[PDB]
């Protein structure tokens, strides 16, 4: 027989009927198609079981993965990997559309942090690309009243009633006049990806001392900060200057490269966590080394 | 980068009206 599986991008929602046997390698290749997307090495179909997400492996049953059976079978299609650089390679629309979906969610939920002025001069790009070019005769008083614009952190740090947030980010909004959505939503990711936490995947370690830490893992390398400040890790290990990144019950060891440097060891208790570590240590690692060739 | 300036007149047209 077929179970029903519900699979939700930022965008919209599909339904599938999937024959019990049916691998992540099959799903993920039906989305995409439907999508149109050939560049599928971003993304990934993500659930979350207990407190940590997780995602399908492509050559294990969807059905043997720890996920709720209540149907629909319910997964997300979001981006596992950021590209060093969203204008040169996202080449794609639908490709950047995916990108600056879930990166304005980002933003707006508060998960990457982003300064009150970069917040606004967003917000004016997230509306051009909406709404088209800026019409005085058509957008009138309160035409952006309904409209999730900046992350709660910004609006009350300032002594502002909303509607004078809506008109500053219509002000920025007529400058950008003649630009395409496509052209807007990259504007968008353009600025986005300079954000200190864009793009970085934080766990709560602990070191060799036991102290309480942040691991990054992005596409430049593997971050340590202070749990403290997520804006400005304490190390970085670029991935061209790591040898490898070993994982031994719930220790992990980077490797540097240089014998020369100290290698650097910490822990984490939840083993379903570190699976996803060293998944997103592998991927950001292999696409780093694929970019320089 | 090239948004520096935009983020600048941005900036310094909310400060004002910022938090005691």
């Amino acid at each position: 027989k077929t179970f029903t599986v519900r699979i939700v991008t930022m965008d919209a929602e599909m339904e599938f009927n999937c024959e019990m046997k049916w691998k992540g390698k099959d799903l993920f290749d039906l989305v995409c198609r439907t999508l149109g997307l050939r560049e599928t090495w971003f993304f990934g179909l993500q659930y979350t079981i207990k407190d940590t997400v997780a995602w399908l492996k492509m050559d294990k049953k969807v059905l043997d993965h720890d996920v709720s059976k209540e149907e629909p079978v319910t997964f997300h299609f979001l981006a596992k990997f950021y590209p060093e650089n969203a204008e040169e390679e996202l080449v794609q629309e639908i490709t950047q559309h995916l990108f600056f979906l879930q990166v304005k969610k980002q933003i707006l939920d508060e998960k990457i942090y982003c300064p009150p002025e970069a917040s606004v001069l967003l917000a004016s790009y997230a509306v051009q690309a909406k709404y088209g070019d800026y019409d005085p005769s058509v957008h009138k008083r309160g035409f952006l009243a309904q409209e999730e614009l900046l992350p709660k952190r910004v609006i009350n740090l300032y002594q502002m009633t909303p509607e004078m947030w809506e008109e500053r980010i219509t002000a920025w909004y007529a400058e950008h006049r003649g630009r395409a959505r496509d052209e807007a939503e990259m504007e968008y990711l353009k600025i986005a990806q300079d954000l200190e936490m864009y793009g970085v995947n934080y766990f709560a370690i602990r070191n060799k001392k036991g102290t309480e830490l942040l691991l990054g893992v992005d596409a430049l390398g593997l971050h340590i900060y202070d749990p403290e400040n997520r804006l400005t890790p304490k190390i970085s290990f670029p991935w061209n200057e790591i040898r490898n990144i070993s994982y031994s019950d719930k220790e992990f060891t980077i490797k540097p490269l240089d014998k020369k440097i100290d290698v650097f060891k910490f822990n984490s208790s939840k083993l379903r966590v570190n699976k996803l570590i060293l998944q997103l240590c592998i991927g950001n690692h292999d696409l780093f080394m694929r970019r320089r060739k | 980068g090239p948004y520096q300036k935009a983020l600048r007149e941005i900036r310094y047209s909310l400060l004002p009206f910022a938090n005691e």
